[PDB]
């Protein structure tokens, strides 16, 4: 599969202007290389019609430009004075023409009182009428079939097909518009009016996202839609949505761990984090806000376009950690390396209805008192990582664990512990001027030291070094310390004493 | 007594990392007191020079007049001016350089064009063509080498930027070397090397012989092996 | 569908494989070797070094690239050359670039 | 196992355990994935301007 | 995307070539190609070339 990814379908009425973005993984070959739009005809090939490096063809000349952002990681083609031979079958890509590296965008130009909603909106029907029928039967109707149905009386009927959901001003005004009702409609009161309803259907709002890396979709609603039990189903390849999250409680038996649905504000704006996308999730979403938590008609929704591309530059951390019950875990979270000077955090998790993941730790140093002694944040390596080392584990301490960074674009990674039955790797007293250690011989090449901890991390400690000793042991001659073990510059297993 | 203005190639920034910049004082009567002083847009001067040559045997005067700047004044566009003073002249002229700023960078796209089957047949000589298509700004810089070794420039001719006829303000040029029948009828692969500002490590080279560039023949001979296999 | 057994970009091969689910009568089902070799013919022997002879024999053991001599450049790998042009007195050995777009410097 | 698995696979691993190894692990898998081809087919392309490998 | 094709009017004598272009009998406009001027060619003796484009 080509990792270019742009707009599927794109309409836009003769005379006016398209804007065309797409976008590819910005390695320094497809900063750099040849930007095309071809016109895929019929009979054969791509004809370039536009490319970037500043041909511009016989037919686009002085009616379009193709720009390119490196570094915003995406191309733009800005087409002006459209016509109906503007339709048709485009491509949008890189290098050359024939060779793949490109994306289908189908191009559909459409011919040039009246009304333009979206979904499950209001609309004021607005109708005049004259003073010689102040008093009469004002009325709405529809025309399908070459007659007029009725849909509003004055006298307190409404249609089973709009039942109850319309009231009347002279205008008439409905609510929750669904897209099979956006129909051409007339008023009467002896004159008449036509009326014109088109309902779009909300465009998709292309975010080209990773592969391990996360998304975050910034859901704004409007007062209307506040208090509506607010959702993201995920449209698949029928009709249905297999719901996502929802706020009255649901989530996914795939989703788990990853979905945070974030707290609303006062504008209803709540957002969603997902995390660590894998190839399966590359299709639209659709947040919206109806009452029973599932995609129904009335609802006013608001989708968007995801795509996973497969060729990252996210490294391949593990997302299973396995660790013994009272033993030890050293997870290493990958960032982004320019942005090396920032402030790291840790988390928990809490489900996706709560949609939680408060701060265990930090880079500036504060950590939560229900973990001190047995939690450190480090630093090394450098270059790409930051390692964080947690021991003294417990049956129900095992999760799903956020490695989240102050910095700009962020990869959510999210590290799985598993707390196994097991015995412990170590052997250290149980709550204790000499302590020791005991260390197997598995970790004969490891350093054997000791730390001082606080909210500071370690710190070292002097000790001296046995011969063979019923494997390794270590003394600690002189809050919370611990023994552990590194490994160039790696770290290991640790274990806690008093 | 005509002057010239010779202000710095890039491929003579790039190559030699000299960047001098000099106006040769020729046409002029076999005279003395030359005094060439180059000058910026303040009036204010700059380092002197040294060897200023001779007149001709054809008895018409030949003077260089040099000086020597550094990359980031050159690259910001100021007004550098050579003033000579000669006898005959009684107005010390100025001529006038500049970098000319706000120009943007191409990159040269370098086709290179294998001798005509009509030529190859008077068994005389072969013409191969470098085509160093769609630059900006000016100044590409071909040269060729045979078989890893730099040509003579006896042997070719470059041509100089003209600006090509759609595209708006990109430039492009060429180069022809002159190949004799029997040293191409024996392969004998030419490389033409452009240098130019807005290459990636400023050079680029594309080659050609008797057998890549349009070939009369496609000898194919690809062997599939152990198709079956054990991949994972 | 497919599952790609092997992506080879120095040779330009690329063996995938896919379980064909038949008419619905018993496992009679197919299992493919779809390979796609793409021959470059007009790059040299020597990739890098381009004075080299043309190429003729392509040999495509197809165990030894499932587990060297590449015939095509990597896209994304960018190659190199040492030329020795000269200007003026100097024979200043300078380093192009082969293919170009991909040895841009960050 | 049932006959009925290889339609679906789930992929069998077994792991040997010797003393001459440095895991002591040399775990190998074979699925109906696996296996003998009964279908080729070669689809191999030429083009004098190839030699990027995109 | 484009085309150059070069005529490479090579080996005469005086200057003074004059190079047009048709396609299929027509003329077509100077506006596409692009001729030099003659530049003396240097391995023979003081005969001139000259080439000129058309895209
Ligand atoms: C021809 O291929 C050889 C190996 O088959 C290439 O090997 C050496 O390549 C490195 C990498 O650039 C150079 O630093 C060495 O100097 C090369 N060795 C020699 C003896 O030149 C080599 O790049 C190719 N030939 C040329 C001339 O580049
Ligand atoms: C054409 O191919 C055959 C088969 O390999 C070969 O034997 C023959 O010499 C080739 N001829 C030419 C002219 O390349
Ligand atoms: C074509 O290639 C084959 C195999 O290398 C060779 O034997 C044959 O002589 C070639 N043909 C010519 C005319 O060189
Ligand atoms: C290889 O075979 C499969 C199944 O028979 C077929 O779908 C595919 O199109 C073939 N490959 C090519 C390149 O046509």
């Amino acid at each position: 599969k080509s990792p270019i990814f742009g707009p599927e379908e794109v309409n836009s009425v003769e005379g006016n202007s398209v804007s065309i973005t797409c976008y590819y993984p910005p390695t320094s070959v497809n900063r750099h290389t040849r930007k095309y739009w071809c016109r895929q005809g019929a009979r054969g090939g791509c004809i370039t019609l536009i490319s970037s490096e500043g041909y511009v063809s016989s037919k686009y000349a002085g009616r379009a430009n193709l720009t390119n952002f490196p570094e915003n990681g995406t191309f733009v083609v800005n087409i002006a004075q459209l016509s109906q031979d503007d339709s048709g079958r485009y491509k949008c890509g890189l290098g050359i023409n024939s060779r793949g590296l490109s994306f289908d965008v189908s191009l559909e130009v459409s011919q040039g009182k009246v009304y333009t909603v979206d979904l499950g909106r209001t609309v004021t029907i607005n109708c005049p009428f004259k003073t010689e029928n102040a008093q009469k039967r004002k009325s709405l109707y529809k025309q399908i079939g070459l007659y007029p149905v009725l849909v509003i009386d004055s006298s307190g009927y409404v249609n089973p097909n709009y039942t109850g959901r319309i009231r009347l001003d002279f205008s008439v005004v409905i609510n929750q518009l669904r897209l099979s009702d956006a129909g051409q409609y007339l008023c009467q009161a002896s004159n008449k009016k036509n009326a014109d309803l088109q309902v779009l259907k909300p465009e998709p709002e292309l975010v080209y996202e990773d592969l391990r890396g996360s998304v975050t979709f910034h859901c704004a609603l409007g007062p209307e839609v506040a208090n509506v039990a607010k959702f993201l189903c995920r449209q698949s390849s029928g009709e249905n949505c297999d719901v996502v999250v929802n706020t009255l409680g649901k989530r996914a038996p795939a989703f788990e761990g990853r979905i945070l649905l974030n707290p609303q504000d006062k504008d209803g704006s709540f957002s969603v984090v997902i995390t660590g996308l894998r190839k399966e999730d590359a299709g639209r979403y659709l947040c919206g806000a109806h009452s029973d938590g599932q995609l129904q008609e009335g609802s006013p929704i608001q989708a968007w376009q995801l795509f996973v591309n497969e060729e990252s530059t996210i490294p391949r951390s593990p997302t299973v950690v396995k660790g013994v019950a009272g033993g030890s875990v050293a997870v290493l979270c990958p960032y982004n390396r320019k942005e090396s000077k920032s402030i790291k955090y840790w988390c928990l998790w809490e489900g996706a209805q709560n949609g939680r993941c408060p701060l265990l730790v930090d880079s500036e140093g504060w950590v939560k008192a229900q973990y001190e002694g047995r939690l450190s944040l480090l630093e090394e390596p450098g270059n790409g990582t930051f390692t964080v080392i947690l021991n003294q584990l417990t049956s129900r301490d095992a999760g799903f664990y956020w490695c989240l960074t102050n910095g700009d674009t962020l990869w959510r990674t999210t590290v799985e512990i598993k707390i196994i039955e097991g015995e412990p790797n170590l052997k250290v007293p149980g709550n204790v001027l000499k302590v020791p250690c005991h260390f197997p011989c598995k970790f004969s090449s490891y350093e054997k030291y000791w730390c001082k901890w606080n909210n500071t991390g370690c710190q070292a400690l002097p000790s001296q070094d046995e011969g063979p000793s019923k494997s390794r042991l270590v003394s600690l001659t002189l809050g919370w310390y611990w023994c552990g073990v590194k490994q160039g510059h790696f770290y290991g297993e640790t274990a806690a004493v008093y | 007594i005509r002057v010239f203005a010779i202000p710095p190639s890039f491929a003579s920034i790039f190559l030699t990392k000299s960047t001098k910049l000099t106006c040769l004082v020729t046409d002029l009567t076999t005279y003395d007191s030359v005094t060439i002083s180059w000058t910026r847009q303040n009036g204010e001067a700059v380092k002197t020079h040294t060897n200023i040559s001779e007149s001709h045997p054809n008895a018409t005067f030949s003077a260089v007049g040099e000086a020597s700047i550094c990359e980031d004044d050159w690259n910001s566009g100021e007004r550098f001016t050579c003033t000579v003073t000669h006898t005959d002249l009684p107005s010390p002229l100025k001529q006038t350089i500049s970098r000319p700023k706000g120009v943007a960078l191409h990159r040269p796209d370098v086709y290179l064009l294998p001798p005509a089957r009509e030529q190859l047949n008077l068994r005389e000589s072969a013409t191969i063509t470098c085509l160093v298509t769609g630059f900006s700004p000016a100044d590409v810089f071909v040269q060729w080498m045979q078989r890893g070794q730099p040509l003579s420039p006896e042997k070719y001719v470059t041509s100089a930027p003209m600006p090509e006829p759609q595209a708006p303000g990109r430039y492009f040029a060429h180069s022809i070397l002159t190949v004799s029948e029997e040293e191409w009828n024996t392969g004998e692969t030419y490389t033409c090397v452009v240098a130019h500002e807005a290459l990636p490590n400023r050079v680029t080279e594309r080659t050609v012989d008797k057998s890549t560039g349009k070939p009369t023949l496609y000898n194919v001979s690809l062997v599939m092996s152990d198709t079956a296999g054990t991949c994972y | 569908e497919r599952i790609v057994l092997v992506d080879n970009k120095c040779k330009c091969a690329r063996i995938t494989s896919r379980i064909i689910r038949s008419s619905e009568d018993p496992n009679e089902d197919i299992v493919e070797r779809n390979i796609r070799i793409i021959v470059p013919l007009n790059n040299r022997e020597n990739i890098s070094d381009p004075t080299s002879p043309l190429r003729t024999r392509f040999v495509y053991h197809l165990s030894d690239l499932c587990k060297e001599t590449c015939y095509t450049y990597d896209r994304n790998k960018c190659y190199t050359a040492v030329v020795p042009l000269v200007y003026g007195g100097e024979t200043k050995m300078v380093e192009t670039a082969l293919t170009p777009d991909a040895c841009y410097p960050d």
